[PDB]
């Protein structure tokens, strides 16, 4: 004859949480950058034999 | 008529160069014996694909 109860007390979680984040960079371009392909010598030659 | 038109052309190429890269990655993670855990360090891209 007995009766179960509605529900059942459950025990109750606290959650703590952390995330940390940490992020650096450098960057440095320095010099003289100078042209690596130039046009070279040239020679032609042309002849009217008749 | 009897003739030639000729001639050469030319090119010069002095280019030098040099590169490094070096990298570590140290992941590191916890789980369960039984369980699993994923982990994503990144970010995410569009992509557009479709059926």
């Amino acid at each position: 004859l007995a009766t179960p109860s509605p529900f059942d007390m459950e025990k109750m979680v606290w959650l703590d949480v952390n995330i940390l984040e940490i992020r650096k960079s450098v960057l440095e371009n320095f010099g003289v950058d100078w042209s690596k392909q130039i046009p070279g010598p040239f020679a032609a030659f042309g002849k009217d034999f008749v | 008529n009897f003739g030639i038109i000729t001639g050469v052309l030319s090119t010069i190429n002095f280019a030098l160069s040099n590169g490094d890269a070096y990298l570590i990655a140290n992941p590191q993670l916890s789980a369960r014996s039984g369980g699993r855990t994923d982990f994503l360090a990144g970010g995410q891209v569009p992509i557009l694909q479709a059926l």
